[PDB]
RNA sequence: AAUC
RNA sequence: UAUACCUCUGCUUCUGC
RNA sequence: AGUAGUAACAAGAG
């Protein structure tokens, strides 16, 4: 979605320092700890055997009741379906070489966006954050 | 490396000279002694308890009284014959 | 000491239960055993509610032949098996989970009950508890001197409420009948520490696993630990 | 597929020795779904955890109508000879 | 060779016989200081222990933070982190087997010899069984 | 205007 | 011995931090 | 033979 809906810019020539720094190399859907997370993706799939709640089982209770309602009729397996959670949750950080965009978003894209001799522009779909403006 | 290579760089005195020895080092497994080891682990946890202390002492320990199995062993031959035969660790003198 | 007594009033059903949950909690059953004496009068008090109420097909408790029991024992269990079955039970009946582990829980009221053993009065620990449980569990308190104070909706009827009575008191009275009451009252508490030691054999290979010019590895040990090498 | 070169040597009594862990270790995820998911914990016994999730599976299923009495007997039954 | 070169770098220290395997051992730390530039294993302690202490002095509070640290993780950490070490030696079959398999059976034949500690399920326990089995005189176990 |  | 112009095997006695 | 190169393969096993 992210692709198809985005559009391109000027490719251009010319020397790029390129930095090196921790980034989010995806885009999550809402940040928790590897725990916090966990104990979601628990409540989600696997109810019973969660054991004793914590703050995190009412903090994130609306996305636990669209997560349960949304993979409800669905045939796959739950290790399968803890994963993609998993990923949608748990933030995957680290050291890239970077240059203008810090953004996941362009992060995923990094790539075709730079080299070390040359830039090029790039404009992502769906929506952007107001904080990251 | 990057950074530090920065800092290290202009840190020198000016009007000075500043030089970079590409080192390696060589039977760095074979010269370094178990013992010594044993002493780095004792000052590391120095104010750490006296189980700790002793629990870390022990692979140091285990690396200073190791014994070391040999392979296979070695094959032998005839070629006239056209033979061969593994001798084993434990037979490599049972035999001129 | 309270060993012996333990091993000749309770069943061994109590005696294993009570150190299997003292050793999940990381506690010695053998430093503590007036600590292990609660959970057993505990776990004793939860068994004696239970083994006598039934229920039938139809929806209605009797006294006891049919195979499902009114009450369900959650304290004794493992951690891990507890919650599950705690959570079972609420997410089947329909309920919010308790925050706390709970000890009972009664199949025709769909409520937990949370039971506990004081040595003074009833009351002051029943207001306690409230204060951590809030209405979340049905507390039904008891203790030695025949004081009880139970909650609102009080599943506990008349006829086992005697017998609850009964064996709280009658153990008391052979506790102190050998002097056994005395250590319950005392304080009791010791500091758990963390087991390692070091054996006969493993200790002469550091022995000799040494610097030249050192006796034993008390030698190393002083050495690095005290003298300065500067320069 | 495994390599079958252990079929030909005297190490044959270990893929026995596997297959009877897999029929636990599947038996027990059968009980346990998080067991894949989430190292399960527990200093007790492995039969024990299994015996009390199997126990409140079939009381529970029983008394929201998803077990008969036919099958919950049965069920009952089982348990008490474990 | 490796046994060679390794003592062959040692040989001028102090050679000596372990009473507790009865194996020929030899010691170079402490030893006399090289007349040439062969490899020397030859290394003195209170050097060792002065460059360490320059190091705590340019580094301040990080050795009893690091052994605080790897201490706190002891704790928490269980048997089945010993799995994740691929091929490992089984001194029961003398074998190079999967560090899984190499533990489960250490874990059984420990058992036998009345060390129980992994049924704790930390790792600590494990260790004091493993220096403690050094002193059970005839170590039983397994084979089919 | 950075953390994890 | 014989079955065996058969049968099984292709990283599974070595491949680590 | 050859492959290889400090020691192997050029089939092994029941």
């Amino acid at each position: 979605m992210r692709l198809d809906n985005a559009t391109w810019g000027r490719i251009t020539f010319g020397p790029v320092e390129r930095v090196r720094k921790r980034v989010l190399l995806n885009p999550l859907t809402k940040e928790m700890p590897p725990d916090e997370a966990s104990n979601v993706i628990m409540e989600i799939l696997f109810p019973k055997e969660a054991g004793i709640p914590r703050e995190s089982t009412w903090i994130h209770r609306e996305l636990i009741k669209e997560k349960r309602e949304k993979l409800k009729g669905t045939m796959i397996t739950p290790i399968v379906l803890a994963y993609m959670l998993e990923r949608e949750l748990v933030a995957r950080r680290r050291f890239l070489p970077v240059a203008g965009a810090t953004s996941a978003e362009f992060i995923e894209m990094l790539h075709c966006l730079q080299g070390e001799n040359w830039r090029q522009i790039y404009h992502p779909g769906g929506n952007k954050l107001t904080e990251s403006r | 490396l990057s950074n530090a290579v920065a800092k290290m760089l202009s840190n020198c005195p000016p009007g000075g000279i500043s030089m970079t020895v590409t080192g390696d080092n060589t039977k760095w497994n074979e010269c370094l002694n178990p013992r010594i080891f044993l002493a780095m682990t004792e000052r590391i946890t120095r104010d750490s308890p006296i189980w700790f202390r002793d629990f870390c002492s022990i692979a140091p320990v285990l690396f200073s009284n190791k014994i070391a199995r040999l392979g296979k062993g070695f094959m032998i031959t005839s070629k006239t014959k056209r033979l061969k035969a593994q001798i084993p660790c434990p037979d490599l003198f049972s035999i001129p | 000491s309270m060993d012996t007594f333990i091993t000749r009033n309770f069943q061994t059903t109590i005696i294993q239960k009570a150190k299997n949950t003292m050793a999940e909690f990381s506690e010695d059953p053998e430093l503590q055993p007036a600590m292990l004496f609660n959970i057993c009068v505990h776990l004793e008090v939860c068994y004696v509610i239970s083994d006598m109420n039934f229920l039938d097909e139809e929806g209605k408790a009797y006294t006891a032949q049919n195979l499902r029991p009114q009450y369900e024992v959650i304290e004794g269990m493992p951690r891990t098996i507890a919650w599950m079955v705690q959570r079972s039970l609420a997410q089947e009946h329909g309920i919010e989970t308790p925050k706390y582990l709970a000890d009972l829980f009664d199949y025709k009221t769909k409520r937990f009950i949370e039971v506990g053993i004081t040595k003074g009065l009833a009351d002051d620990y029943f207001w306690k508890k409230k204060e951590k449980l809030g209405n979340s569990m049905e507390l039904m308190i008891f203790s030695y001197n025949q004081d009880y104070s139970l909650s609102n909706e009080s599943s506990l009827d008349e006829e086992g409420k005697g017998r609850v009575l009964s064996r709280l008191t009658e153990l008391q009275a052979e506790l102190s009948l050998k002097n056994l009451w005395q250590v319950l009252i005392g304080e009791e508490d010791v500091e758990k520490g963390i087991d390692f030691k070091l054996g006969q054999t493993i200790s002469r290979l550091r022995d000799i696993s040494v610097p030249a010019g050192f006796s034993n590895f008390e030698g190393m040990r002083s050495y690095i630990d005290n003298i300065d090498p500067k320069g | 597929k495994r390599n079958r070169s252990i079929l030909n040597t005297d190490q044959r009594n270990m893929i026995l020795e596997e297959q009877c862990y897999a029929k636990c270790c599947n038996l027990f995820e059968a009980c346990f779904n998080s067991a894949s998911y989430r190292k399960p914990v527990g200093q007790h016994s492995m039969l024990e955890a299994m015996a009390h999730r199997l126990r409140m599976d079939a009381r529970l299923d029983y008394e929201s109508g998803r077990m008969s009495k036919d099958d919950f007997e049965k069920a009952m039954a089982h348990l008490g000879e474990i | 060779d490796t046994v060679i070169r390794t003592h062959e770098y040692s040989n001028k220290g102090k050679q000596y016989i372990s009473d507790v395997t009865g194996c020929t051992m030899v010691d170079p730390t402490n030893g006399p200081l090289p007349e040439d530039n062969e490899p020397s294993a030859y290394a003195q302690l209170d050097c060792v222990l002065e460059a360490l202490d320059r190091m705590d002095e340019e580094h301040p509070g990080l050795f009893q933070a690091a052994s605080q640290n790897a201490m706190e993780t002891l704790m928490v950490t269980t048997v089945d982190k010993l799995t994740q070490g691929r091929q490992t030696f089984d001194w029961t079959v003398c074998r190079n087997q999967p560090a899984a398999t190499a533990l489960n059976t250490t874990i059984t034949s420990f058992r036998l010899n009345d060390l129980n500690g992994a049924d704790k399920g930390g790792l600590i326990p494990f260790c004091q069984d493993i220096i403690d089995s050094l002193d059970r005189p005839e170590m039983t176990f397994f084979s089919v």
